[PDB]
RNA sequence: UUGACCUCAAAUCAGGUAGGACUACGCGCUGAACUUAAGCAUAUCAAUAAGCGCAGGAAAAGAAAAUAACCAUGAUUCCCUCAGUAACGGCGAGUGAAGCGGGAAAAGCUCAAAUUUGAAAUCUGGCAACAUUUCUUUUGUUGUCCGAGUUGUAAUUUCAAGAAGCUGCUUUGAGUGUAGACGAUCGGUCUAAGUUCCUUGGAACAGGACGUCAGAGAGGGUGAGAACCCCGUCUUUGGUCGAUUGGAUAUGCCAUAUAAAGCGCUUUCGAAGAGUCGAGUUGUUUGGGAAUGCAGCUCUAAAUGGGUGGUAAAUUUCAUCUAAAGCUAAAUAUUGGCGAGAGACCGAUAGCGAACAAGUAGAGUGAUCGAAAGAUGAAAAGAACUUUGAAAAGAGAGUUAAAUAGUACGUGAAAUUGCUGAAAGGGAAGCAUUGGAAAUCAGUCUUA
RNA sequence: UUUCAAUGGCCCGUCUUGAAACACGGACCAAGGAGUCUAGCAUCUAUGCGAGUGUUUGGGUGAAAAACCCAUCCGCGAAA
RNA sequence: GUAGAGAUUCUGACGUGCAAAUCGAUCUUCAAAUUUGGGUAUAGGGGCGAAAGACUAAUCGAACCAUCUAGUAGCUGGUUCC
RNA sequence: CAGAUCUUGGUGGAAGUAGCAAAUAUUCAAAUGAGAACUUUGAAGACUGAAGUGGGGAAAGGUUCCAUGUGAACAGCAGUU
RNA sequence: AAAACUUUCAGCAACGGAUCUCUUGGCUCUCGCAUCGAUGAAGAACGCAGCGAAAUGCGAUACGUAAUGUGAAUUGCAGAAUUCCGUGAAUCAUCGAAUCUUUGAACGCACAUUGCGCCUUUGGGUUCUACCAAAGGCAUGCCUGUUUGAGUGUCAUU
């Protein structure tokens, strides 16, 4: 939201007519160049916008938790269909098998190159390759204010118990890790866009 | 990415600590790799330059030439180089500054305090 | 002007209300400081629990007498009838409310229950170690912090 | 460049002399300056004022340390060598002051002080 | 006028000396955004007001 | 005449303290009008803005002269809910709480009224010792004299009781070292991997090969998009070597428990705050309606008395609380200040008035008012030299990737302007349709 | 594309019964510039559950203002 | 009648001026209720006024400054692509 | 966004136009200079005419004083001043 | 009915600073903290650098001294140097010792007056009963105490 008394901080009062002016305020005194010139309006300069922003705007929006347990459960049930995963982006052409479920060896890692050499074996290193060649520079102001690169998104990794897995794989680009207790619909349908490919582990599959 | 919340990665705040930082800072700012012989000497990757160094351009126009660190200008964030000049239109001669992280060291200037630095880096001499 | 299907306004907004607005975007926040805080407490309390022993009491209305709630402390007559000396009540953690009363024996035989089961769960470190006295643990090895409401609920 | 602990093994009136030496150096650098120095004299008329710092800071020292001794142990002694934290700090209550408890509450915590305690599962 | 106060000769000595142009060894500082005085005083075209 | 005491002064008396600023949030006082009512006077705006006084890191409020009418609850504060409700309103416009319930946080107490009377047991100050330290800066203990004090300082008691008695069990430091352990704490210190080749370029940080690291592929810098050149980032809520603290421990020493306290039953007594409650009236307030609070003035109690039980009054019962004295953390607020982190924000006529030498320059006697203004390039390498001119400069040259970057510097739009080329033009011009003329151009074919 | 010929063509915006108007505003150009936000209400639509419904006042959890999970109340509805 | 103090007439000059009140000529007064410097007091529903609603910093039938205030608007003007 | 006597900025036609006409008035030679109606010197001619266009101060200004130097900008022409 | 002039179009040069890209800035939300002053604050004045007008810093110890850390600069020029068998460069960081002009709540009285005083101690010189200089002081209300008083306030002694 813009400042409270951005544009009003000035005095300025309409000069009337018979002055061959707007009758917009203007500031009085003399001196400087401010002098004379009209204030307080969004038609004016250094004049406040119409309708300032302010911050008891509805920033967050409220969903019935059985809607949001219905989206996820549509979003899990996407991501073992392996035609919408091909169409959402994930080169999964040559995958063993979807929905992928992994040994539960694979929670106790500890090495991001094991974590590669995994996902390499299973043939679900093609999509991490195609973040890394994605990886791009914003276009627009968004790279003035913290959001310098844009990339595509890989692998979703499901644990049930974290015994390294997650510091194994969550420098890989691309690749997102989450608790199979936790499921997230920002994470399991990216974008509004079903079909995101998962990777479970045994435990993780089995509490489902 | 970092997990710290003491950290900045706001690209405002990092660029205003980069060119406000002080005499102290930009010295350990301006810092070069040394040459593979030097790196398997003392163990040390990199360390900060320093007057009457010997190092080699690496970049550049002026890749591959060598002299000794007459002055490192830290102000500009330029180190000053013999040899490395440039004539001007009158005849006079330019030193021309270079990138700290442009350069490798070939020789160290060993003081105490050098050793000290080393030895204290997880590094031998 | 009124003109259209729907009720008579009534936004009572002719106050300067701008400037009073509260917006809770510290919601979070303010939570995430009351957990750290409910943190530090427990680890700076170990190892008596947490929350104080709170006696079973009724509503007081039509509308939700059938109903069992917690009260703020016990009474002195149900600490006198449990054995319990008002003074030593509040150092073992039995808060004590003079401002209550028992109208009836029902409720006063609630509470002495409550205390009593509570009397015999507590371990009472004693004030000199290896010497007990009176009320007080010969053996404390085996203290931890427990939740009362695991311990014993207003059922 | 005159060093300070060198300076800190000498008397008060060697420090003294030495002082009025300096001003004389400082005071002949500075009728250079008028009359056309150069860059060396220049140089020295910063460095001889810095040594006339140096100087006055360890007379200052041994003076308020000898102050310090005279009045060590005393009920009274002077503002500038009291504590100066804040004025607030210096007008609130001593912990000595602000721990007294009347006999009454003594006894209430000598005889019912806070039990550690703890309950089983 | 003739008749001056000890104050007022202070402050016309102040006001004086900062009106006086730059010196040029300051231009050439690396980094230097002054380029001249944005505070000369000229005795007919602005008064002091003191 | 000396003295004593009371009262009142004086001192550059010994030692202290108050002011002023900040004021976002906090406690009061004082206090509008615009505005809404389609006019307007009650109302509303609004118990608001301005004005005034006084605090803190919070403040205030707070252990019931509280609700309720239940199977009763139990200090305060805040949140959700009650609830846009009961109620208040030219019953019009409009306004408008509380009990319960759920939660966050929880912590209780201190005096006055009592004969220590077999002993003012209490306290300030001087002086002299010792001692201690965020600290030679801090904080005290002991001794002793003067003084304060009986017109009352200690112990004892606070209504939840208690005090006097009575027997009969249980309980106890306002301690001071030491040693090590276990935590916390701000802070000095330590940190993995390409700058290997080919092409492009002024520069490789680009493209293409070949690799490496990853608990680090955040972010910044460096002559163009750098995980591997550099600072960093992760490891880290840690190693280290220096510090400060916390609660236990493991001990040593001083501790005069003759004492002090909890509990138990008493045929017992049981002190409980006054120009205050309350009443009338007048203003002001509230949702408070035959008055909700507050204030002025008049009248002014009481002792199972006095408050409150939301329709005036009289009488009678029933509950409930115990006023006119006091303290008290946490949950709560925070357009100020200090320090951090971010962001579906703004991107130099925008965002603060101020991206810059901005509350600056400038204006007014004053109170006040208050701008405009960012960008050469990677690096000044900011144009040597010759030549024309009195000079500013010009033309050569030179620097650069580039001067179509020369400080009147990135890009360089439109208005407007000069030159060149083309065409038109007899008191407007511009425009539409249709074709000629001149200029200009593409499809199409070429092939299958 | 330019220009000529023949034909047609008043200066737009505006309030107005009626504007080419001797009614108003407009010399030109660039950038700025006016139905937004919130507390509600009403129809209509979409979604989830359905005699129920509503997680988000709070608690748990998550190294992280997100997501996820949960108790007791309560709001509206089930009776006028 | 001059210095000084005024400001009648020309309804002269000028009237995007030398000038947000001036210039020329004429004219009134000129030893006092005269003209004036500095010091000093009176301040906005107030001052002050040989009185004109005059004057109170080019502002006077209620000055100026900042606020409440983005006061209000059955009235005027504008309100952006196909 | 085409309008709001819109806001800020830039720019036009008018236009090389109105205008630079109060206070009597200048002229010659030389020097200076790239350059002289305007600078300096000399000669002449006039003016203010002691209630001055003289010599001073008060209030206000603040370095405008003095010497030296001067590429512009300023001195509504010029400039060596 | 040619040129000029007027208008349109195009190229080029101007005028102007729009557009595009950027951004040590602003705005907003969140988190943590409690810290001004008679021991002289906030604010003001005037000074301080080898070469400075402003900004930043500082106070006659004046772009700063001591101390601690780092370890070789600063830089526009001059200038030094620190050897590089360190007590040490630096417009460095950090900061527990100091300095802190004239003011300002502002405190001896004043103040469009570097104005007017008083008290104590000390010192100075070709000059000593003079003159000058230095250091430390002198505000108001109030509180506890001290000392000195006042009173046809209450009384004893007599």
């Amino acid at each position: 939201a813009v400042s409270e008394k951005a544009g009003h901080q000035t005095s300025a009062e309409s000069w009337g007519t018979g002055r061959a002016l707007a009758r917009i305020p203007r500031v009085g005194g003399g001196g400087t160049h401010r002098s004379g010139q009209a204030a307080f309006g969004n038609m004016c300069r250094s004049g406040r916008m119409f309708a300032p922003t302010k911050t008891w705007r509805k920033w967050h929006v409220k969903v019935n938790q059985n809607e949001k347990r219905y989206a996820i459960a549509s979003a899990v049930a996407a991501s073992g269909v392996p035609s919408l995963l091909l169409a959402r982006g994930h080169r999964i052409e040559e995958i063993p098998e979807v929905p992928l479920v992994v040994d539960d060896a694979v929670q106790s890692f500890q090495k991001t190159k094991e974590a590669v050499a995994l996902l390499k074996e299973i043939k679900a290193y093609r999509d991490v390759i195609k973040v890394a060649n994605s990886r791009k520079l914003r276009a627009g102001k968004g790279k003035l204010r913290n959001r310098r690169h844009v990339q595509r998104r890989g692998p979703l990794v499901v644990f049930n118990e974290d015994t390294g897995i997650v510091k194994a794989f969550r420098n890989i680009p691309g690749v997102e890790i989450v608790n199979v207790r936790r499921l997230n619909l920002l994470q399991l349908a990216p974008g509004g866009h079903l079909g995101r490919f998962v990777i479970w582990t045994k435990s993780a599959f089995g509490l489902l | 990415m970092k997990f710290s919340r003491d950290v900045t990665s706001s690209r405002r705040k990092q660029r205003k600590a980069h060119f406000g930082a002080p005499s102290s800072v930009r010295r350990v700012l301006m810092s070069a790799p040394l040459s593979k012989e030097l790196r398997e000497q003392y163990k040390i990757r990199s360390l900060p330059v320093r007057r009457d160094d010997q190092i080699t351009v690496i970049r550049g126009s002026n890749k591959g030439r060598e002299g000794k660190i007459t002055s490192v200008y830290r102000k500009k964030f330029l180190l000053l180089i013999e040899r490395v000049t440039r004539e001007k239109a009158n005849g006079a001669s330019a030193p021309v500054g270079i990138d700290a992280s442009k350069v490798v060291i070939t020789k160290l200037h060993l003081d105490k305090d050098r050793k000290d630095l080393i030895v204290r880096k997880g590094g031998k001499v | 002007a009124i003109h259209v299907k729907g009720q008579l306004p009534n936004a009572h907004f002719h106050k300067d209300w701008q400037r009073y607005v509260k917006t809770w975007f510290n919601q979070p926040g303010r939570k995430l400081r009351r957990r750290q805080a409910r943190q530090t407490k427990a680890a700076k309390i170990a190892p008596r629990p947490v929350e104080a022993i709170r006696p079973a009491v009724k509503p007081p209305t039509i509308r939700y007498n059938m109903k069992v709630r917690a009260g703020r402390g016990f009474t002195l007559e149900e600490l006198k009838a449990a054995g319990v000396s008002r003074r030593v009540a509040s150092t073992i953690g039995i808060p004590v409310d003079h401002r209550r009363r028992n109208r009836s024996e029902e409720s006063l035989q609630r509470n002495v229950e409550r205390i009593k089961v509570y009397l015999a769960h507590l371990i009472v470190f004693p004030r000199k170690a290896g010497q007990p006295k009176k009320g007080d643990a010969t053996d404390v090895s085996g203290a931890e912090q427990t939740d009362v409401a695991a311990v014993l609920p207003i059922t | 460049a005159l060093k300070t602990f060198e300076l800190r093994k000498q008397s008060q009136e060697n420090l003294a002399e030495q002082l009025q030496e300096l001003r004389q150096e400082l005071a002949s650098l500075r009728v250079q300056k008028i009359a056309g120095g150069s860059g060396s004299k220049l140089s020295k008329i910063k460095t001889t004022r810095k040594d006339i710092a140096r100087i006055l800071t360890v007379i200052n020292e041994s003076n308020r340390l000898a102050a310090r001794e005279a009045y060590k142990n005393k009920k009274y002694i002077p503002l500038d060598l009291r504590q100066k934290k804040t004025r607030a700090i210096r007008r609130a209550l001593t912990p000595y002051e602000q721990s007294r408890k009347t006999l009454k509450q003594i006894k209430k915590e000598r005889y019912f002080p806070l039990r550690k305690y703890a309950l089983k599962a | 006028p003739s008749h001056k106060s000890f104050r007022t000769k202070q402050k016309l000595a102040k006001a004086a000396r900062q009106n006086r142009p730059i010196p040029q060894w300051i231009r050439l500082r690396t980094g230097n955004t002054v380029h001249y005085n944005m505070k000369r005083r000229h005795w007919r075209r602005t008064k002091l007001n003191i």
